[PDB]
RNA sequence: GGGAGACUGGAAUUCCUGGUGUAGCGGUGGAAUGCGCAGAUAUCAGGAGGAACACCGGUGGCGAAGGCGGGUCUCUGGGCAGUAACUGACGCUGAGGAGCGAAAGCGUGGGGAGCGAACAGGAUUAGAUACCCUGGUAGUCCACGCCGUAAACGGUGGGUACUAGGUGUGGGUUUCCUUCCUUGGGAUCCGUGCCGUAGCUAACGCAUUAAGUACCCCGCCUGGGGAGUACGGCCGCAAGG
């Protein structure tokens, strides 16, 4: 299918204040993009969805555009 | 739980030899530690019944390590009950 | 297994429940 | 808290009891007592202005204080916690560090051993007194001034607080323990926290006797008199007073606060009934 | 007779209704876009 | 008074459909409903009640000095296309086209299902 | 003695010159208490997603903190009652 | 998403205030009660309050079961893998007994936006103590306690060993393709699904997560009604169990 960018030995790491990598995994509405579409791991999916969350909470990304 | 500052001084207090952790007295005193940490935890959270279930199964296992001891000598059952303060 | 006995025993229970709801002051009273 | 009686006398069924767990102390502070004696409901003709009042236990007065204004910048201490038989809240003992004593009406959770501060300055703990213009918006306060300087006059009795909602001009907008909406001077203090001894207020007296103690006489039904006395009276047998209920002097249920007063203009809506 | 009724209290419950529910055999066909969804 | 950008607010309901030719600022300066064209009951629920309605709005904003307009869609769809070509068809340009429904984030309580 | 990370978000009024020294006397609480370490970073001036106690600019601080508990709670108190400080956050960088 | 506590965020609903703004809005299979013309619905700004946490999010995780997902911090329970350092049978089951136990309900004190038993109208109907519509009180929420029941179900008690495979998926260790990026592939341990042998079953089906082959301990059944009812007793504030 498609491959999971953090599994990987260049996987970095994820965080609340990197503001465009987050960028990249929420769609256009500003929702949080399913596994399926992205293809991380569970654990990584749970890491994104927390930090997605924190950085909407510090007002770096909105909630729902 | 314990960490393993306090798991390493209650085995040398009441461990056979400096090396066991397995003998049935250092088990009942690490489990008589870990019971009160968990009483005054529970004094506090009086609803917190998934913990008190734990708690529970301390009990019971540090009962049934007490049994085997006191089976298996009388002598060492009355010591290790009298050194950490128990009744039965 | 049919509903049939469910049914059957759902309508001894609620006419029981009736029953004790239409004396409940006598009942007290009684007892 | 609350202690419960046992049923061993009819007297003492249902009753229940403070349990007097904050009290330090047994015995208030000499300098600080001021004589009391009752009135009986009586004003300076003899003649009785309010009724159901005489009889009850001998008090004498503390003096609290409610004008917390001069010692800003001044550290207290919590010496103790006593029983003030005139306020239905408990009373707090101060020792400032100056060497001076006072009382303060004791806020909720206060303890012995405590650090008061005062001023623009003080913290946001509670029992610190400081202009609602340094207080956060949102905060639970009680004491508060209706007038920059006359002392604390709301949000006094047991179990009370209440809710500053937002500074704008002069005006802090407060909501009072009733529920109504009013706008207060910024440059009144008040005090942080709520009113201690709140559970005051599910004490079951028991019988007419402990009610006779904290000077109340018993009040008799409109009813049950004749015309001559209450408009409600008269009768053969029991009756419903044969007329729309009215006080004993005649007039009729309904608003009583006098329209167009000068305090109209800071209130933002009065409190509601039936919702 | 009370078979037979036909008034609306009779057929409320046989209306396909249902918005997009209970596939009956009057319910209102899916409108269906020339261009497959994608 | 003459404002030639504006805003259009279109709610198309299950059993209505309002439109309201608003100023930029949110004043609103012309509206028609679906019931003020002449429908009723479950007639206004239609496309072309919304239709007639849309154009109605359409002119009364027109002759109010409104030339440029924005549409800011709303509502479980039955007219709101039609809504919008009506928009359209009445001599307004229609620029831009956005679908604001509130959406909650899980809050209050839908009523019962119905049977 | 556990590490934390404190995002504050200041408003954007205040002149940015004022920020560093500010912050550092509120960060007096957890250097006092047990001998504790701050990393303070400045990046502010940055718009926020949505508005903030009416305000959609603002000034974001990073402050990674090794100290108590007991310590940090007592900063965070402090940072929420002060009027400057639009919202803040307190992470733990542990493997929590 | 195991549990408890504290603090906190945004969307939306409701209401209040103020603009713009007019004659309808709302609701249904179709309507009427209802709301509005005293300025409603709509639209914009501001404010208060409560409750639930969209996307992530599934036949995926955790928990003994009931059950558990907005964020952060504090405190805390269990599980799994590897090493195998330690004790040396300390195991299993468990009558009675104790604890936990959805929702509804009960008590005391708060709170109350939405939803909403009861209750009011409207409609349908031969009749509507209903279904549908408009309102709407308890309750739903919090604290502290009672209750002790559920289609509390996998309608399958717990422990252990053995008996063809194939294929998903969750957690962890490791050899070999090796770019070593890659679900590369294998091996192994622990879960969780689907299909399928032998075997079992009245049949349906189950089938290495057994309803197969066996051993230990517990609970329960003995035709259908009467009846999980009467009498007695115990428990409970009561409902009742």
């Amino acid at each position: 299918t498609r491959k999971c960018v953090f599994c990987s030995k260049k996987g970095q790491t994820i965080d609340y204040k990197d503001t465009a990598l987050l960028r990249t995994y929420i769609s256009e509405r500003g929702k949080i993009r399913a596994r399926r579409v992205t293809g991380n791991c569970v654990q990584h999916q749970r890491d994104i969805a927390v930090a997605v969350k924190n950085a909407r909470e510090v007002a770096l990304l909105p909630f729902g555009s | 739980a314990l960490t393993a500052e306090q798991k390493k001084e209650i085995l040398g207090q009441y461990g056979l030899h400096d090396t066991d952790t397995g003998s049935p007295e250092a088990q009942v005193a690490l489990l008589t530690k870990r019971i009160q940490d968990l009483t005054e935890h529970l004094k506090v959270h009086k609803h917190d019944h998934h913990s008190r279930r734990g708690l529970l199964l301390l009990v019971g296992r540090r009962r049934r390590l007490l049994k085997y001891v006191a089976q298996v000598d009388v002598a060492r059952y009355r010591s290790l009950i009298e050194r950490l303060g128990l009744r039965r | 297994g049919s509903v049939i006995k469910k049914r059957r025993k759902r309508m001894s229970k609620k006419k029981h429940r009736k029953l004790l709801r239409r004396t409940r002051v006598q009942r007290r009273k009684l007892g | 808290g609350i202690r419960k009686y046992k049923p061993t006398t009819p007297g003492r069924r249902g009753a229940s009891v403070s349990d007097f767990a904050e009290i330090t102390r047994s015995t208030p502070e000499k300098s600080l007592v001021r004589p009391l004696h009752g009135k009986g409901g009586r004003n300076a003709h003899g003649r009785i202005t309010t009724r159901h009042k005489g009889g009850g236990h001998k008090r004498a007065y503390r003096v609290i204080d409610f004008r917390r204004h001069d010692k800003d910048g001044v550290n207290a201490k919590v010496a103790h916690i006593e029983y003030d038989p005139n306020r239905t809240a408990n009373i707090a003992l101060l020792h400032y560090l100056d060497g001076e004593k006072r009382y303060i009406i004791a806020p909720q959770g206060l303890k012995q051993g405590d650090v008061i501060e005062s001023g623009a300055n003080a913290d946001i703990k509670p029992g610190n007194n400081l202009p609602l213009r340094n207080i956060p918006a949102g905060t639970v306060i009680h004491a508060v001034e209706l007038r920059p300087g006359g002392g604390a006059k709301l949000a006094r009795s047991a179990g009370v607080s209440i809710q500053l909602l937002g500074k704008e001009g002069t005006y802090a907008a407060l909501r009072m323990p009733s529920g109504e909406i009013r706008r207060v001077d910024v440059r009144c203090r008040a005090t942080v926290g709520e009113v201690g001894n709140a559970e005051q207020s599910n004490i079951n007296w028991g019988k007419a006797g402990r009610m006779r103690w904290k000077g109340k006489r018993p009040t008799v039904r409109g009813v049950v008199m004749n015309p001559v006395d209450h408009p409600h009276g008269g009768g053969e047998g029991k009756t419903s007073g044969g007329r729309h209920p009215v006080s004993p002097w005649g007039k009729p249920e309904g608003r009583t606060r006098k329209p167009n007063k000068p305090s109209d203009k800071l209130i933002v809506r009065r409190r509601r009934t039936g919702k | 007779l009370e078979r037979i009724a036909e008034h609306w209290e009779a057929r409320r419950g046989g209306v396909p209704a249902e918005a997009g529910r209970e596939w009956r055999h009057e319910s209102e066909p899916a409108r269906r876009p020339g261009y497959f969804p994608r | 008074k003459n404002v030639p950008h504006g805003a259009a607010h279109i709610k198309s309901t299950f059993n209505n459909t309002i439109v309201s030719i608003t100023d930029p600022q949110g004043n609103v300066i012309a509206w028609a409903s679906s019931g003020h064209v002449g429908f009723k009951g479950s007639r206004k629920s239609t496309p072309f009640a919304a239709q007639l309605a849309a154009e109605n709005a359409a002119r009364k904003a027109q002759e109010h000095g409104v030339k440029k307009v924005d549409v800011f869609v709303k509502g479980p769809g039955s007219g709101r296309e039609t809504a919008i070509r009506s928009l359209q068809a009445a001599g307004l340009e229609v620029g831009t086209i956005s679908d604001v429904t509130p959406q909650p984030h899980n809050g209050c309580r839908p009523p019962k299902r119905r049977r | 003695m556990r590490p934390y990370e404190i995002m504050v978000i200041l408003d954007p009024t205040l002149d940015e010159r004022t920020v560093a020294p500010s912050l550092e006397t509120f960060l007096n609480v957890i250097r006092k208490d047990g001998g504790t370490v701050d990393k303070v970073d400045i990046w502010g001036r940055r718009r926020l997603a949505y508005e903030i106690a009416k305000h959609a600019e603002g000034i974001y601080a990073v402050i990674d903190v090794k100290a108590e508990p007991a310590t940090v709670s007592e900063l965070d108190r402090q940072l929420n009652l002060n009027e400057s400080v639009l919202r803040t956050k307190v992470l733990r960088t542990d493997k929590h």
